[PDB]
């Protein structure tokens, strides 16, 4: 998944540099972009590629770690349980990240006050 | 009913275990028809050049110069299929080219459909 | 043509041969868009995997005793998993964007080319414990990182059943909860124990099978056939035997299609 | 003889490329149309 | 929660006994629902004492006698008279969601979980696993729905000749509609699963929710020795069983000589 938005992000560069020369070529001569010619047969194919990369039909992970004991999980079961499994007409999407948020890790390589500082509300129903 | 034809038409027939030369009787009488239909249901034209580039797509070439189809037909060798086998399987390939008695090696393979294709192929194109 | 999607098989010997043989013919009457391509261990006799060269694409050879095999140091922690480790090499074929498993015991009753539109472990209710996947049919998606992590739980927790269902279904666990779409209907891996244990719905949903798993201790191969009579050797009660189509089938199949294949190659 | 069954003979994989289904005789076949 | 029930069906004194073992178990793990059985002309005067100890509402149904609902469709399909007064279920609109429970099914936790499920979800059923094991199931009373239940018992019956045939032919939509409406096997755990496939009981037993006794030999017919809880099957962990006798013997028993027996 995180792969996957890299490559799109990746692809939008090359597709916007691209089109960024092709703008300021055209601004150069002086006419507004014809929008149909700017897009290259080239790129046409690395955008289909793209967004067939993007195309699933299974709804994401709950959590963002492969855990060694997956079955026995309190939070998983639970999940599992409430109806929580990030279906399409789900409000409610929980991603459960088992590992303190690192600046090694791939993914959301934020260290704890910084994740912290993002999220709009935290919930602590401690007992 | 398409390999049957093909039996009465090139006294060729294919295993039912290959799937690449089953394929290429599916492609190679669909080519056949399509090129036959258009000539028939457009004005006929006298010059239509089919260009066929594999030992695959000969079973197309086979048919459509049997089925006295007036289009032009060009077969094309990028390699020899018993050529492939018979360098590295036999000691020395090269040397002894004229001397190998091409069937006897063909069928010793399990390769002999496919071999009869690519020579039916080459002696029915016209170049 | 769909060079990128498979048919995947494990045959561990020649009797697992005869299976796979009968499987991939299935496929082919069926007509099957995609290459099928079986996985065989150092085990299957040269003669076989002939024949399996024939009749399946890519004879893939994956052998957990071999030190230079990805699952060996595995194999040494969890001696008893063998098989399991092998079939699990299904992963590893990174050639495919997506695959088909199915174990050389199943057998083909319709074109079931749209098992590749489900996702990743999308696998039928497992007959018993209808919580796991039966791990006969599954669709599954290549990828060396998928492999590892299995290797890890082979190595780490094993396998409850000792068997690619188990390291699969803790792997796997979301499958029972997550989506519905990744369950299979029972008609695309139909373990035949259910038509003997619960007969009423198979009279009813059993003319709508898509594949027949033949499951017990007496796999398909075993039993004797008189093409003359065209009757399977009949046992006492066999689950297989309480349809005496889908083994019929299986052993006419053989005949028609493979004994030619495996004469010519020598068995 | 053996016609019919010379199809089924290739479809079973096993044909007589000695004999009976050598190219020859299947280059008589494609002599019937010329060039 | 006066609005939702857990219900569950007495065709005799002998299921009336597991009834009243099912309907104690829900007390043990403290359920906040009423317990209501449907009891058939059959269970003796005495018995219905009994259940009316455990059960908030012994409700009372005859498919024999010609004012009732079904009674028309009884003599159509003679052989469905449990089926038919199990169906009844959907007539007790006084609730607006329900779990039937069959009486040989026996609680292991608080399972008021099952009421956040909708209409039709049950467990997949050990062997087809595309029919659900109407065991256990979550459905909303109604006499829309009871009235298309018998139209179905009538028009086609079952196919299984039983409750779940009827049941599946009407919700197919089950197998392939929505994962929320498959219920955990937990909820529903068939003992022959466990014999059939122990490995998994071995790792996903301890979870278990609900156990379904399914059997030649009924929880109630098995012999029971009170002198170390022990019993002389699919039953593979007889550990389930043993709780069955238990709460027979501590909360039952007494319920029993009170009243007969």
């Amino acid at each position: 998944g995180q792969a996957v938005r890299k490559q799109l992000w990746d692809t939008a560069n090359t597709v916007k540099e691209k089109f960024g020369r092709k703008l300021y070529e055209s601004l150069l001569v002086g006419s507004l972009p014809d929008m149909n010619k700017m897009l290259d047969k080239e790129d046409f194919t690395m955008m289909k590629r793209a967004i067939f990369a993007t195309q699933r039909q299974s709804f994401p992970p709950v959590c963002t770690h492969n855990m060694l004991d997956d079955s026995s999980d309190p939070i998983l079961t639970t999940i599992r349980r409430i109806g929580l499994f990030n279906s399409s007409a789900d409000r409610v999407k929980v991603i459960f990240h088992p590992e303190f948020l690192s600046s090694t890790s791939p993914l959301l390589p934020v260290d704890y006050e910084e994740f912290v500082r993002g999220c709009h509300l935290g919930v602590f129903p401690s007992y | 009913r398409w390999k049957g034809e093909l039996w009465d038409t090139c006294n060729i027939g294919v295993p039912w275990y290959d799937r690449e030369a089953n394929d290429a009787v599916l492609f190679g009488f669909l080519t056949t028809w399509f090129l036959g239909e258009f000539l028939a249901q457009s004005e006929e034209k006298p010059h239509v050049v089919a260009h066929f580039h594999e030992w695959l797509a000969g079973v197309g070439l086979c048919l459509c110069r049997a089925r006295r189809l007036p289009v032009a037909t060009i077969f094309t060798t990028h390699a020899t299929l018993l050529g492939r086998y018979l360098c590295a399987g036999a000691v020395d390939f090269y040397n002894n080219l004229e001397n190998f008695n091409v069937d006897k090696e063909a069928g010793e393979r399990q390769i002999y459909h496919r071999y009869c294709m690519e020579r039916a192929a080459a002696h029915c194109a016209h170049v | 043509p769909m060079t990128d999607q498979a048919f995947v098989t494990l045959t561990t010997n020649d009797a697992y041969a005869k299976g796979a043989l009968v499987l991939g013919s299935s496929l082919k009457q069926h007509r099957t868009t995609r290459r099928l391509v079986v996985l065989a261990t150092p085990q299957v006799s040269d003669s076989m995997r002939k024949v399996l060269e024939t009749v399946f694409d890519e004879v893939i050879m994956v052998d957990v005793l071999d030190s230079g095999d990805s699952a060996h140091l595995t194999l040494m922690k969890r001696p008893e998993l063998g098989v399991t480790l092998t079939k699990l090499h299904c992963w590893s074929l990174t050639q495919y964007s997506k695959c088909v498993f199915m174990d050389a015991d199943t057998l083909v009753l319709a074109n079931i080319d749209d098992l590749f539109d489900r996702e990743e472990l999308s696998a039928a209710p497992d007959p018993g414990w209808p919580d796991c996947f039966n791990s006969g049919v599954f669709v599954y998606q290549p990828s060396v990182e998928t492999y590892n992590q299995l290797l890890h739980l082979a190595s780490e927790q094993g396998s409850f059943d000792g068997g690619d269902q188990g390291i699969l279904n803790t792997f796997f666990s979301s499958w029972a909860t997550t989506d519905i779409r990744k369950h299979l209907p029972f008609i695309y891996n139909l373990s035949s124990i259910s038509i003997f244990s619960y007969l009423p719905a198979f009279k009813v949903f059993g003319a709508s099978a898509k594949v027949v798993h033949f499951l017990g201790r007496v796999k398909p191969w075993n039993y004797t056939y008189d093409p003359k009579t065209k009757s399977v050797k009949s046992e006492a009660h066999d689950p297989n035997m309480t349809h005496p189509e889908f083994l019929i089938l299986w052993w006419n199949i053989f005949t028609t299609n493979v004994l030619p294949l495996l004469q010519q190659f020598g068995l | 003889v053996s016609s019919e069954e010379r199809k089924e003979r290739w479809e079973q994989g096993q044909a007589d490329y000695m004999g009976a289904d050598s190219f020859d005789n299947i280059k008589r076949k494609l002599d019937t149309y010329l060039q």
